[PDB]
């Protein structure tokens, strides 16, 4: 996993902001 | 803050210790 | 079954109105384990 | 509107004071496996926080 | 007896 | 305070632990 | 699919809506019934340790079982309450799974559906 | 099936107990709200709105119309079941109509955690004893919006400690089943001491049965 | 009334249902302040975070304690967590209603299309 | 602890 950690689900997309309102603290 | 690393948070610290272990 | 529509179709069909379907594949299928070391 | 009560018999179980001061998961779980009542042993714990300023 |  | 087998929880056993 | 509904809390009012003219179970064969003439038994609610002796009782005298709602699945907002079974896995084999709290009357249509399927 | 939901016949109650009340103690004021709901389940925002009003130790509110929205809820619910024990059917259509009132309001068909100490979470869409702006503007109370929480420093403080600790801090209605009351200690914390739910039903249960519409729910908490 | 299902009944974009961890416009958006577990109101959220920035490892959801309340989604200061708009996940064991990390990130990569035009309808209410 | 079959153990097991 991106952690780095009885199919196995495993996300595949290993990994203000934009937006306005929409997106984090600034 | 005190009132219009990242490996734990002070609230849900006993007491430190976490769950047995602690931009 | 109802989870054979897509996300952006279930939008419309709701009356509500990266990405990435898969339906529900239980009975792949989940298996939960612990994502840390 | 703390009958009413409070008991806290109205609400406990038959042979079961958890209102009182007493651990909120209690002392017995239950299970099949009738029903038999065992020593309580939780998958996760409760979490006590301490969020007191 | 409904349950018992 | 073991940790669970399936989900890595923090299990226990003892009744009086958030007893405070 | 006839269902003996053991109506526990608030998750019952969630599935007599699923009778109502909306949805019908029994437009599919899914009747609300009666006495124990009964395939499916849905645990809609939160099983209490003073209650679960009765449905281990009325799951013997009957089959599926179906779990709706997370105090019937694993405790939900009472999990961790010295009153309550955490989950009625511990009491009766469950088959089907329905989340929420309540889920509405469709997922348990779906879960309904999905029983069916199995 | 007319058992009321979980009755042994005395009324040997304690069937549906869950130790509500204790696990208040356990809980800040809002995590508290959702436990509310569960009490009456018939009778939601009638139930959380006691608890609002008495947090309010510490307003929207709205709450009286969507009060009075659950109280025809709760009297279908009673008259059509004493009824049945099916016109169930031609009213829980209506039923299910005001389920989508609310899930437009809240999001949830029946459990909404709408009516919050402070007034009401949010604004309508633009929507429809006892069987058919819009909340409080403290910011130590209510959690500021999203916008100001995002742009403003003591609006985001606000919002961490509204939601981590909370703040720091019986009363009766008329809910649709009678005298829905709550006796409230608070503790002087972020987590109320004892909380009491004096439910219409417990003394009115002390085949109706149908006249008192009685939910176990209440009488058991 | 009666209507066909599995045509549907009618929602709002307030629909509290299946919970998603979301993403920046590749990046998740969760930097793990936790303030989702703490007010948690069923304790149904598991999270423990490492540097790795600040994101976390674990990151579970219990949809068997989770009394789908959405408090979560209000408390997240980055719109990371949700409940989806999905209504439609019952399995067919409990294990499988014991999310992970993984899980909900696959949910809120294969529900986005529709968690992201449902915000847009209602984050001005917020 | 922490079709028969199932109520027997723990989640997962
Ligand atoms: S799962 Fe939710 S709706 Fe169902 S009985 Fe439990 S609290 Fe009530
Ligand atoms: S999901 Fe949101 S609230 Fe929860 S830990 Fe991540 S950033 Fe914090
Ligand atoms: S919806 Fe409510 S109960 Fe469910 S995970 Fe979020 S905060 Fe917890
Ligand atoms: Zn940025």
């Amino acid at each position: 996993t991106h952690t780095g950690q009885r199919q196995k689900e495993v996300n595949e997309n290993f990994a203000d902001g934009g937006g306005g309102a929409l997106g984090h603290p600034r | 803050q005190d009132m219009d690393a990242f490996t734990a948070r002070p609230w849900e610290t006993r007491k430190s210790t976490r769950t047995g272990e602690m931009c | 079954d109802g989870s054979m529509v897509p996300p952006e179709w279930h939008r419309w069909l709701h009356c509500m109105t990266y990405i990435w379907h898969k339906f529900n594949v239980s009975g792949q299928q989940y298996v939960p384990y612990s994502t840390t070391r | 509107d703390t009958w009413y009560e409070i008991d806290m018999r109205i609400l406990t179980g038959y042979g079961f004071h958890p209102f009182r001061k007493f651990p909120l998961s209690g002392y017995v779980e239950l299970r099949y496996d009738r029903v038999v009542a065992e020593p309580v042993e939780l998958a996760q714990e409760f979490r006590k926080f301490d969020l007191n300023s | 007896e409904c349950g018992f | 305070r073991w940790e669970n087998p399936l989900m890595g929880w923090s299990s226990t056993a003892d009744p009086l632990s958030n007893l405070v | 699919l006839w269902p003996m509904t053991f109506g526990l809390a608030c998750c019952a009012v969630e599935m007599m809506h699923m009778a109502a003219p909306r949805y019908d179970m029994d437009r599919f064969g899914v009747v609300f019934r009666a006495s124990p003439q009964s395939d499916v038994m849905i645990v809609a609610g939160t099983l209490t340790n003073k209650m679960a002796p009765a449905l281990r009782k009325v799951y013997d005298q009957m089959r599926y079982v179906v779990s709706m709602g997370s105090c019937a699945n694993g405790g939900g907002y009472y999990h961790y309450s010295y009153s309550v079974v955490r989950g009625c896995d511990r009491i009766v084999p469950v088959d089907i799974y329905v989340p929420g709290c309540p889920p509405t009357a469709e997922a348990l249509l779906y879960g309904i559906l999905q029983l069916q399927r199995k | 099936p007319a058992a009321h939901g979980v009755l042994r016949l005395d009324p040997h109650i304690g069937l549906l107990h869950r130790g509500t009340e204790k696990l208040i103690e356990y809980k800040t004021y809002l995590q508290a709200l959702p436990y509310f709901d569960r009490l009456d389940y018939v009778s939601m925002m009638c139930n959380e709105q006691a608890y609002s009003l008495a947090v309010e130790l510490l307003p929207a509110q709205i709450r009286v119309l969507f009060g009075e929205i659950t109280r025809l809820l709760n009297h279908i619910m009673a008259v059509t079941t004493h009824a049945l024990d099916m016109p169930f059917f031609w009213m829980f259509e209506e039923r299910e109509k005001m389920f989508e009132f609310y899930e437009r309001v809240s999001g949830a068909r029946m459990h909404a955690a709408y009516i919050r100490p402070g007034g009401v979470h949010q604004d309508l869409p633009l929507l429809i004893s006892g069987r058919m702006e819009i909340k409080v503007d403290d910011a130590k109370v209510s959690p500021p919006k999203r916008a100001e929480m995002k742009t403003s420093m003591e609006s985001l403080i606000h919002h961490f400690k509204l939601y981590t600790e909370g703040y720091q801090v019986y009363t009766a209605i008329e809910a649709p089943k009678g005298e829905f009351g709550v006796y409230l200690v608070s503790d002087g914390s972020s987590r109320p001491y004892r909380c009491k739910i004096k439910a219409p039903g417990f003394a009115h249960l002390a085949v109706i049965i149908g006249t008192q519409d009685i939910v176990f729910g209440e009488v058991d908490r | 009334a009666t209507i066909n299902y599995p045509e549907k009944g009618p929602l709002s974009p307030r629909f509290r249902g299946e919970h998603a961890l979301r993403r920046y416009p590749g990046e998740e958006r969760c930097i793990a302040c936790k303030l989702c577990e703490a007010v948690c109101p069923a304790q149904a959220i598991t999270i423990e975070a490492e540097p790795r920035s600040r994101r976390t490892t674990r990151y579970d959801i219990d949809m068997t304690k989770c009394i789908y309340c959405g408090f979560c989604q209000e408390a997240c200061p980055v719109d990371a967590i949700v409940e989806g708009p999905n209504f439609e996940f019952s399995t067919e064991t409990h294990e499988e209603l014991l999310y992970n990390k993984e899980k909900l990130l696959n949910n809120g990569d294969k529900w986005e299309a529709e968690i992201a035009a449902n915000i847009q309808a209602d984050y001005l209410y917020r | 602890r922490s079709m028969h079959l199932r109520p027997m153990g723990d989640l997962g097991q």
